[PDB]
């Protein structure tokens, strides 16, 4: 049983590496300055943003950039989900439901991998935009950016690696209590096994942190409240900003969400 | 019929 849980953990990690180009390992190699690759271009104000356009209203332009990356990330997450044993055999409408309610929780999680207290890696690590530049963006855009860093700081304190994250993300996707699911048990059964794989992963990979599994279960709960607030912050933008356009994929995900 | 469904069905 345990051997099979480790094989599952490895399968998920290998799929995670195929599905997500910029891993936390690669990202930390960039942020700490340990890569043979040339440094990311730092964007900290309007002037540096202008200069680095080829390397990578201003607030609206940055928001659209976030949208384009989110659309790309949704497609990466979808490919990863399809690698989770049993997922593609679920009712197709349930697969859609799991992604609809799952993707933004996963994006919050995976953004953390690319973030430190000072900023976020963008354009596959070719750019680095500072937290304070993003927070300084005029209302209501500044307050849309900051919560992602606030979560990242707390989440990164857990010191998870890519192997941990692969299973954590899989558990989140296979949540049997998403609104409107038709066949709950097959999803719950997959999640129960993924949760066993996660517990064993954390016991072996973080032996001196017994609390980690319980904390991660709480983070899954926290992410729901975080994403609800994210959806509210988007309404302060979408409803008030007249020339604001949402990408069709994102419009679909946000439509009738909760 | 949706974009998520189309992404899910692509091999
Ligand atoms: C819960 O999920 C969410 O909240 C998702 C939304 C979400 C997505 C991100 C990630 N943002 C980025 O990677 C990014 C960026 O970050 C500020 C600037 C930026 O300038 C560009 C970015 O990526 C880009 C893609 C493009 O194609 C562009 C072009 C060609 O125009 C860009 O402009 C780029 C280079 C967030 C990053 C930090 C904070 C909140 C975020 C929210």
């Amino acid at each position: 049983e345990s051997a099979d849980l480790r094989a599952l953990a490895k399968h998920l990690y290998d799929s995670y590496i195929k599905s997500f180009p910029l891993t936390k390992a690669k990202a930390r190699a960039i942020l700490t300055g340990k890569t043979t690759d040339k440094s990311p271009f730092v964007i900290y104000d309007m002037n540096s943003l202008m200069m680095g356009e080829d390397k990578i209203e201003v607030a609206i332009r940055i928001f659209q950039g976030c949208q384009f990356r989110s659309v790309e990330a949704v497609q990466e997450i979808t490919e990863y989900a399809k690698s989770i044993p049993g997922f593609v055999n679920l009712d197709l409408n349930d697969q859609v439901t799991l992604l609809k309610y799952g993707v933004h929780e996963i994006i919050y999680t995976m953004l953390a991998s690319l973030m430190n207290k000072d900023g976020v890696l963008i354009s596959e690590g070719q750019g680095f935009m500072t937290r304070e530049f993003l927070k300084s963006l005029r209302k209501p855009f500044g307050d849309f950016m900051e919560p992602k860093f606030e979560f990242a700081v707390k989440f990164n304190a857990l010191e998870l690696d890519d192997s941990d994250l692969a299973i954590f993300i899989a558990v989140i996707i296979l949540s049997g209590d998403r609104p409107g699911l038709l066949n709950v048990k097959p999803i719950e059964d997959i999640q129960d096994n993924l949760l066993q794989a996660l517990e064993l992963q954390l016991k072996l990979n973080h032996p001196e942190s017994s609390q980690l599994f319980a904390k991660l279960l709480q983070k899954m709960t926290d992410l729901r409240q975080i994403v609800t607030e994210h959806v509210q912050l988007l309404q302060v933008i979408k409803k008030t900003e007249t020339d604001m356009s949402l990408h069709p994929l994102l419009q679909e995900i946000y439509k009738d969400l909760y | 019929p949706s974009l998520l469904k189309k992404l899910l069905l692509a091999p």
